DNA sequence: AATCCCCTTGGCGGTTAAAACGCGG
């Protein structure tokens, strides 16, 4: 959708990433806990 | 494939751009007014201004209140909190009913945090202790090497989950927490039989940094600030199983948490997202909760409470000689606007039996439809709503799709209605 | 571990493949109305797709409504959670009476995650661990063989320690779980030389298995939604899963457990088979109880609830106002209720010799057939209690039969309701009445 | 302080003169001239410090601004001052008994001030040298706006710089006595003088503070968990007596506030005869306390009172009594409201919600100006006309038309009984 | 200073014979109260007879609490006086026996003498001495140490067990440190470093400390005054032990727990002990019940137990109610709410109300104490009002006509002030008629 | 006014030419 209307070829090098695998964009997060920098 | 419950077919309240609402949209059939009502009540809330307005759902039974509510938290969305809750919730035993309201509505007040993360993971190449001692450690990955220098803590967490030269770890500078993901790849052929599971050598930098946005509550942070919450350490863990129990917070805690809170939004690393508690039956509280509920609605954040109740001119619990409009004491009713919750008529009926027909897979005849309709007409909705599956059944039993008047008849004589069985009763 | 109980004859509905009830089936006799309607039930669980569902069983004392539950149980068989409770166990002190019933609607749904594991079975042939004293390293190697494939493994340090605990040796068939790290001794495969300590205590030899040496299986865990959300409340709430004192688990909890096992269903990683929870005499709940099982049977994740109740018209507990089932009625508006009647003289001869046959008592015809009549004028469950008295009268006689006179003395010595009531109000200055007072002597 | 908007923002003041003669509108507060006029005099005894141990009773009906005459007392004493709001709901708890709860609320609202004088440096860090033994040699250098000179550390100072890791360029705070060192960014902020400055800072703590401090080994978190417990009552005895011998020494001041019991209605027997007494003890606050109710049962107690109060309590007492207000005070209230919330009401739109307020009530209208100014911007108008909070009072229901509506259909709402006819036909 | 409602009351007011001065001691009438007053005060001061028991009967408003509090006053700060109320019995931790009991003998003070030897001063030297023989002991084998103090009035020289020398490491210590040794127990503590060694350098963390004065060698007698609770809650929760588990044990709340009838036993034996080798002495004190009326059947009928016991205090009960049912039971109308086995235990003492003149006298006594001015008119309309709705309505409406005089730059109060006091604050009867 | 050379860009894989380098003496 964001290649139909930017360049044409890293769109076409983003899609064949995609068909790789997800992972090459962003890898799903390690939950942590929110840290205080201070407790009350 | 899916599953089917009371308000699985209500996505929304079906309320176009300039208000008006359709008959029929976002699975709701009639009942226009309380949609416009609930519509403004959604535009409140996203506006964000107000704090501790309160309305009250008022009706019959099987009329549409808690349809009414799930389509309000549908309509804002999943970024707002949206806290369901009963009258009988709110009767603890560990901690009074006043704390229990209180955590309530901070849960229901959101706050969105951005957060940088500090992570570091490596193949270990060293394990050497400074002299309870620091540890010197040497991560190496297949970009570069790093040696640094953890905190007696961390080294108590990396002595406990057994980790030797070699093995490939995960430390989180923020939190001070490691996992041993497992024992580098190089080292998998050592032997031919071992319990190690082998993870491949870590790529990138040792010292990764990452941005990322958490929602919290207030309560979240009550909770953070009250108890300690987490840890791999054992001073964590026996601060944790002492004083176990659920304590009375006390406004010094909720008024510093308030405080830093402002701090956050100020500096612009966090926003606010004021939400909305809902809860249902509210008839079932006394007249403590409903006292503590007027103070509690006039503090400056404070959520949306909605309230839902189906009874009229009930005496009010705790009270005896009390009687109240919907089972909630005046004081408090001035401090709500009503929105009016009214019967449904038999087309309206047979609207809504066709709906839910269609949501759980089920084809119905037209006279076997209008049969259920008129039963729910004389009998209740909720009673035709529950009639379609025993019929499905019954008609997969006969080789059969589609639902006719004879299995309707069927799961009527097997099944019995509340007046019926009373009149057996008789 | 079970013993003769009063529903352990009934081993399901038994019905036909067309939900038509058998004159008599699986134990159960009669009551094909409410068979039938059981039956419905059972195929609206088995569906797994119908959420929240209220059915209420109705009926007078002894007409078979915990049996019909006790049927509907044995017919969903395991792997399909089944909870029991009765009313009064919602009543605790370090719950909330929301809380308890939460717990218990979450018990009745289970989650199945499936995991592949290798495991290698074989006879050990050569077991070699090699230690230096005061040293910690270690080595080692065994020869693990199958009828068909041989080989030698050299060992790490935790397959050494783990196999030094185990106790292994060379006529030794055992299951290593490459995963787990777990050592299992199936057997042995011959005797052990000849020493003179443990002698002859390993005749009993097991066959060489055969095939792969390393095969892969499936492995299936089953816990219970309430179980998850125990062991995520806390640190310490895995041993709340045996102690108790789980506390009342914040909403937060439940939340994400309910979205992290939704994930989990939608990435066929998990499955998830709901259940039913019976509820025996709900009328025992209070309101508060009610209004909190009207919400909460409109959750997505909520089970099948099943209730019984005898009361008719009564107070509801916590109001003062009767109600037609000891029950509200926004409970009753969704709820399903499924009603049940008196047994005739056939169905309660039927039902006793069923329960003789369980309790292994051969009754006479005359026998049968006085205990018949005595059920009818009398009750149900007194001819049930008594059949067991007329067998240890009769062993008391060195009699393996039952006879009508054994029938006879149980009867006088063991006595019913309407007896003991006659035989109070005739002798009413012999026990204390209502008002505190009784006459202790004679004359 | 950031939050959002209550129902009592709008009160900055109790509105008084130099002659405690109330202005007809000043401070947010209008009308109620004599209860103004009391409450300024019960302010002018707080600020005093002299009398201790009164109660004043804020007696009237609903909607009258009992709350909002607490508020305004409370805004006008400042802070610097305790003033401790609990609603009567709040004392019934199950980890404190009644009496205990009521003595720690009472004991919240004495402040304490005590002053602490540290010597500390500020200024921003050049160099800092550490050796080895040769046990520590150590030289620090911090430069200002006007001096720039070298420190020759001791053993536990450089301790305590290496334990912080204080690099070099940051602006450093070090206490001479205490030895604690507080980080801060680089030099916005610069150094301002002398190297070693004089500054007393003062510490603000009640006296349940003291006793809770003192109630265990780490008792000051109780103060936040609340897990406090019924205090042992020689320790309050010894905390009395060391405040009185601390007064007496010139080394700490005593600062009385106000207590605000909110609905005093629901407190026991119990409670009300435990206040008999705690009030003529010294360092006992001025307790003010609000009800509504005539004459009704008090809790507890099987016969009427006054106010639901025993003739006990209010013969101890002094009552401030508030009037119902009239239509142009109603006018200038909701003036005030929407001014508050933001919202440009019409000339017409403002007498159309005066008259709604005064047929029905004041929180009615109050509560219709957010409602009708997003019906209005629905409408993308940016005045609330007439034509909005019409459609506003269409849409929502006030008390009395709801308990009509209730009245002329109690078929399909449960009552008393437990009786209800859900079903439409017959 | 702050003015509570009983500052005026300074004492009973009576003469030497016992006889009871029209206007003393701040009171004003209540002769006949006073003196048994008196006489119960003389008889506290025996310290002969235990459980005895009194009850101050009349109306509200009329002097109860102002004589407990007088006999308080009478008796002085070194005899125990527990004020008390029905409604605090009432606890969620324990039974309210267990309550009532802790109050009993919280009001039994014994006063315990103890004399102690310090040895304090700034450390000189520290010269620890191995054995002449090294086969004389195990290990390090360590001898006496020698430690060197020196105080305002010279230096000793002190040979110190090697047990001193490991509290001493302990408590990290050295050359010019003050320190302080009690030879009773073996404790050393460390009071900081000296002012002579203040300037050694320009920034460091010390609690510098000036050098004791007197010897360095100085022997007190250390008194102190102890409820004999004090030492039940002491057996009961001791602070001693410096394990994980001691500490665990100190962070946690500490909830009352109901000591058991041994433990009151024991320390009742090492008591008398202590008192028959002179070292302690008893000083039985007065448990005041304000209120008694909030008290339950099943704590009357423990106090009925409790007044029996060999060591119980002078406990002084008010109630303002007459012919009352007593809480907790259904049939049982009693005199004072208080019931008829406890009241045949009883000794009441009647206390009588006021005529317009003590009123009088009571409110010129108030506004002198509580430094205002009063003019004699508007002095007799407080009067006027006082006996026609009640004493403590004039008392608690002095300071807001105090105010208002203020507000209007006048030094003393006027009858216009107390007319505009009246429109502002109103009473329990005209509030009850405004909302009816 | 319709058509050629270079552009135009991610991630790849070669592949010399300085950077920065112990050490030998
Ligand atoms: N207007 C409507 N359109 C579509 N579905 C509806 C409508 N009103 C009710 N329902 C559905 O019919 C059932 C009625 O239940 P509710 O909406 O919760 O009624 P209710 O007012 O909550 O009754 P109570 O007070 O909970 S007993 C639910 O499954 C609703 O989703
Ligand atoms: N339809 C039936 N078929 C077989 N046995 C039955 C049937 N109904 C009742 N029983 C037997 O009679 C007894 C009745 O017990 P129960 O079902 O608890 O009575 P109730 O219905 O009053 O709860 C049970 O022990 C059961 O084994
Ligand atoms: N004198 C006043 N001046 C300004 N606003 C008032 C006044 N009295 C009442 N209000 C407003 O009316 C609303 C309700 O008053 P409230 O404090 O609830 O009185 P009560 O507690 O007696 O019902 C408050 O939001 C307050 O802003
Ligand atoms: N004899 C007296 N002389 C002077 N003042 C008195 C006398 N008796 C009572 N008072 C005053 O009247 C007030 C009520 O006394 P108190 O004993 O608290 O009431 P009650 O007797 O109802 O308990 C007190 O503030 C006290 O100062
Ligand atoms: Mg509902
Ligand atoms: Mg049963
Ligand atoms: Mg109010
Ligand atoms: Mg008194």
């Amino acid at each position: 959708s964001r290649a139909q209307t930017m360049s044409i070829v890293n769109c076409l090098m983003q899609l064949r990433k995609v068909c790789n695998h997800p992972n090459l964009f962003e890898v799903r997060p390690i939950l942590t806990s929110f840290v205080l920098e201070h407790c009350v | 494939v899916t599953r089917t419950a009371a308000h699985t077919h209500i996505k929304g309240l079906g309320l176009d751009e300039s208000g008006v609402a359709k008959r029929v949209e976002g699975g709701f059939v009639g009942q226009i007014e309380a949609r416009e009502a609930c519509g403004v009540i959604v535009d409140l809330i996203k506006a964000k201004k107000m704090s501790g307005r309160a309305i009250l759902l008022a009706g019959g039974p099987s009329t549409g209140k808690t349809a009414l509510a799930l389509a309000i938290s549908q309509e804002l969305g999943p970024k707002v909190p949206f806290c369901p809750l009963v009258g009988s919730e709110l009767y603890s035993v560990e901690v009074k009913k006043t704390e229990t309201l209180m955590e309530n509505f901070r849960r229901a007040i959101g706050l969105r945090i951005k957060e940088t993360k500090e992570v570091y993971e490596g193949e270990v190449t060293e394990l050497t202790p400074e002299d309870i001692s620091h540890v010197i450690v040497g991560l190496k990955s297949a970009k570069g090497t790093k040696t640094l220098r953890l905190d007696p803590t961390i080294y108590e967490s990396i002595q406990r989950e057994k980790v030797s030269i070699g093995d490939v770890i995960y430390i989180e500078a923020n939190t001070g927490a490691v996992k041993r993901v497992g024992r580098s790849d190089a080292y998998a052929t050592e032997f031919d039989l071992e319990t190690e599971e082998y993870v491949p050598l870590p790529k990138g930098e040792v010292h990764k940094k990452k941005e990322i946005v958490q929602d919290v509550t207030l309560h979240d942070l009550d909770v953070a600030n009250a108890r300690p919450q987490g840890g791999q350490d054992v001073i964590s863990m026996m601060g944790q199983l002492l004083k176990p129990k659920k304590t009375e917070i006390t406004e010094k805690l909720r008024q510093e948490v308030n405080k830093v809170v402002a701090k956050y939004i100020d500096q612009g690393v966090a926003e606010l997202i004021p939400g909305v508690l809902f809860i249902d039956e509210v008839n079932m509280l006394d007249i403590e909760i409903f006292t503590y509920l007027n103070k509690a609605l006039e503090s400056n954040i404070a959520p949306v409470v909605v309230l839902a109740s189906n009874r009229g001119m009930t005496t009010v619990r705790g009270t005896e000689d009390v009687i109240s409009p919907h089972g909630v004491p005046p004081d408090l009713i001035d401090r709500l606007l009503i929105v009016r919750t009214l019967p449904y008529d038999k087309d309206e009926i047979r609207t809504i039996i066709e709906r839910r027909a269609t949501v759980e897979r089920l084809q119905v005849e037209s006279s076997a439809l209008d049969l259920l309709a008129t039963m729910g007409t004389e009998t209740s909705l909720r009673y035709a709503l529950q009639l379609l599956a025993p019929c499905g059944i019954l008609a997969q039993t006969s080789n059969r799709k589609e639902i006719v008047v004879n299995d309707v008849n069927e799961a009527k004589l097997l099944f019995l209605d509340a007046k019926r069985s009373t009149k057996i009763l008789e | 571990l079970s013993l003769i109980a009063a529903h352990s004859h009934i081993t399901g509905l038994g019905l036909d493949e067309n939900l038509q009830p058998r004159p008599t089936s699986e134990g159960m006799v009669g009551q094909l109305q409410a068979r039938r309607a059981a039956g419905v039930i059972l195929k609206m669980v088995q569906n797994g797709t119908i959420a929240g569902r209220a059915v209420l069983v109705a009926g007078p004392p002894s007409t078979g409504k915990t049996a019909l539950a006790m049927g509907v149980s044995q017919s969903l068989g395991k792997d399909v959670p089944f909870t029991a409770i009765a009313g009064s166990e919602i009543f605790s002190l370090e719950l909330s009476k929301t809380e308890a019933l939460t717990q218990a609607f979450r018990k009745s749904i289970g989650i199945k995650i499936k995991e592949e594991t290798e495991l290698i079975e074989g006879e050990v042939v050569e077991i070699q661990i090699d230690r230096s004293i005061t040293g910690g390293h270690k080595q080692g190697k065994l020869t693990i063989k199958t009828t068909d494939m041989e080989t030698i493994y050299e060992l790490g340090n935790k397959m050494i320690d783990g196999l030094t605990k185990e106790k292994v040796l060379a006529g030794d068939v055992i299951s290593i779980d490459k995963a787990s790290g777990k050592i299992t001794k199936l057997g042995r495969s011959f005797a052990r030389s000849r020493d003179y300590d443990a002698m002859g205590a390993d005749t009993r030899f097991v066959q060489c298995p055969e095939g792969e040496l390393q095969k892969r299986k499936t492995v299936v865990h089953t816990v219970s939604l309430h179980e998850i959300d125990v062991i995520n409340s806390r640190t310490q709430g895995f041993l709340a899963l045996f102690t108790g004192d789980t506390g009342e688990i914040r909403s937060e909890v439940r939340d994400q457990i309910n979205t992290k096992v939704a994930e989990w269903k939608e990435e066929g990683k998990a499955e998830i088979v709901p259940g039913v929870l019976f509820i025996d005499e709900v009328h025992m709940l209070d309101i508060e109880c009610f209004s909190f099982i009207n919400r909460a049977l409109e959750d997505e994740f909520a089970p099948i609830v099943m209730m019984a109740t005898n009361r008719g018209v009564s107070k509801t507990r916590g109001t003062n106002y009767k109600s037609p089932h000891g029950l509200p009625l926004d409970l009753l508006d969704r709820s399903i209720i499924i009603t049940t009647k008196s047994y005739n003289e056939q169905e309660i001869k039927t039902i006793l010799s069923i329960r003789a046959q369980e309790e292994e008592v051969e009754l006479s015809s005359d026998a049968l057939d006085l205990l018949t009549k005595t059920g009818v004028e009398t009750s149900l469950r007194y001819s049930s209690n008594l059949i067991s008295v007329a067998q240890q009268i009769a062993m008391k006689r060195k009699n393996n039969t039952v006879e009508v006179e054994d029938v006879k003395r149980a009867y006088l010595l063991f006595l019913d309701s309407a007896r003991s009531v006659k035989y109070v109000q005739e002798n009413e200055s012999q026990y204390i009445d209502d008002q505190g007072n009784v006459q202790i002597s004679i004359a």
